[PDB]
């Protein structure tokens, strides 16, 4: 394989500081270098610093070298990054690769920082209901608008997942208002509709939300 | 301070071909560029640490190659693993950049979109919001376009939209599209068009509606 073991971090009010780990075997401890690598989901990849295995020296990114400390653990063979003064800015993907000279050989499965002032919401859905004032063409499209919920994710069936062909499920949207939305549609011939029911299964877990809301065929 | 950079941003490919990534130094560095493959929802692998050291069980296909300023991997024949997301990432400089990230797609014929667009439900009307949802459907390649016209009066600002990846089968992209805005405004107009360009369709496809009639 040839992974570590990150675990901290996840949904942390702005301005709050935060803090991850890094666990790493007693040889690979003392014999490697362990970079702290970010990635902002749409945009590369930063690097935020190192530490060498002797002592412990670290190497900062000018940056981050203002607000994130990176420490260790004899005792516990674990790395550190103290995130303090969080902005939104920070939401994104922490890794702590290890590796031989200045490479990034083994990375770990990376931590998600979440940086929201929002509240955990259950979503409100919504029909994208087919009308019938409109052309038969051969197909249809139902769906469900899964709006105004935090924090995700959200799992989209359709008729208990008896129905998987055909279903695009968009990617969650984060509106000016801090809330997520997404669609679950699913083209089906136009004939289809009425004779076979279509009920899309959301589900939040966060909020214990799960709702069953049936699309009905309406030209209005 | 030492920018790296990627090219082509996107890569249309299929199984078999010879893909090719190029990197590009802004400083000169020796050998000291690496390439990495992370694939959606993954942490990066290393392919080529070196600059043309292939890292362990990272197949023979991947190959790297290049010295001071312009780098690139090479993949001689492409598989079906082979399409994710490549970057570079110079090691030589302090502090270490990487490039931005060339992606590589499964290539299949030119698909226009099948345009959809859905007035808002009448319960959401209650919330005081009205989402009307543009979808175009099943086309390729991804670049496609989507203008909101209320009332002939081509709308900016007011939407927001979200593609999905590459089809595992289709090979084919999905594009929603939303227009939000309250109802006292969706009470306010009665047209609302959804002009939808793809390089696939001869001319721009209009879907539309009156608030009201039906």
């Amino acid at each position: 394989q040839v992974q570590l073991v990150q675990s901290g971090g996840g949904v942390v009010q702005p301005g709050r500081s935060l803090k991850l780990s890094c666990l790493a075997s007693g040889y690979i401890f003392t014999s490697s270098w362990i970079n702290w690598v970010k990635q902002r989901p749409g945009r590369g990849l930063e690097w935020i610093g190192r530490i060498d295995p002797s002592d412990g020296e670290v190497h900062y990114n000018q940056d981050f070298k203002d607000r994130f400390t990176i420490s260790r653990d004899k005792s516990k063979n674990t790395l550190y990054l103290q995130m303090n003064s969080l902005r939104p800015e920070d939401t994104a993907v922490y890794y702590c690769a290890r590796g031989f000279l200045p490479w990034f050989a083994d990375w770990g499965q990376g931590t998600l920082v979440t940086v929201s002032s929002a509240s955990t919401k259950g979503p409100s859905v919504f029909p994208l209901a087919p009308s019938s004032k409109s052309t038969s063409g051969g197909t249809a499209a139902l769906g469900c608008l899964v709006k105004d919920y935090f924090p995700e994710p959200v799992t989209v069936s359709w008729n208990s997942g008896a129905l998987t062909s055909g279903v695009h499920t968009f990617p969650a949207v984060l509106q000016s208002s801090g809330l997520y939305s997404l669609s679950s549609v699913v083209t089906v011939p136009s004939s289809s509709l009425g004779t076979q029911t279509y009920i899309c299964n959301v589900n939040h877990k966060p909020s214990n939300t799960k709702v069953d809301k049936k699309v009905e065929p309406k030209s209005c | 301070d030492i920018q790296m950079t990627q090219s082509p941003s996107t890569l249309s490919a299929s199984v078999g071909d010879r893909v090719t990534i190029t990197c590009k130094a802004s400083e000169n560095v020796d050998t000291y560029v690496s390439w990495y493959q992370q694939k959606p929802g993954k942490a990066p692998k290393l392919l080529i640490y070196g600059a043309s050291n292939r890292y362990t069980g990272v197949p023979s296909r991947f190959s790297g190659s290049g010295s001071g300023t312009d780098f690139t991997l090479t993949i001689s024949s492409l598989q079906p693993d082979d399409f994710a997301t490549y970057y570079c990432g110079q090691s030589y400089n302090y502090p270490f950049t990487f490039g931005q990230g060339t992606k590589v797609e499964v290539k299949r014929t030119v698909a226009a979109p099948s345009v959809f667009i859905f007035p808002p439900s009448d319960e959401q009307l209650k919330s005081g919001t009205a989402s009307v949802v543009c979808l175009l459907n099943n086309f390729y390649p991804r670049e496609a376009k989507v203008q909101w016209k209320v009332d002939n009066a081509l709308q900016s600002g007011n939407s927001q939209e979200s593609v999905t990846e590459q089809d595992s089968k289709d090979s084919t992209y999905s594009l929603s599209s939303t227009l939000t805005l309250s109802k006292a405004d969706y009470e306010k107009h009665k047209v609302y068009a959804c002009e939808v360009t793809h390089q696939g369709l001869s001319s721009p496809v209009t879907k539309s509606f009156n608030r009201g009639e039906c």
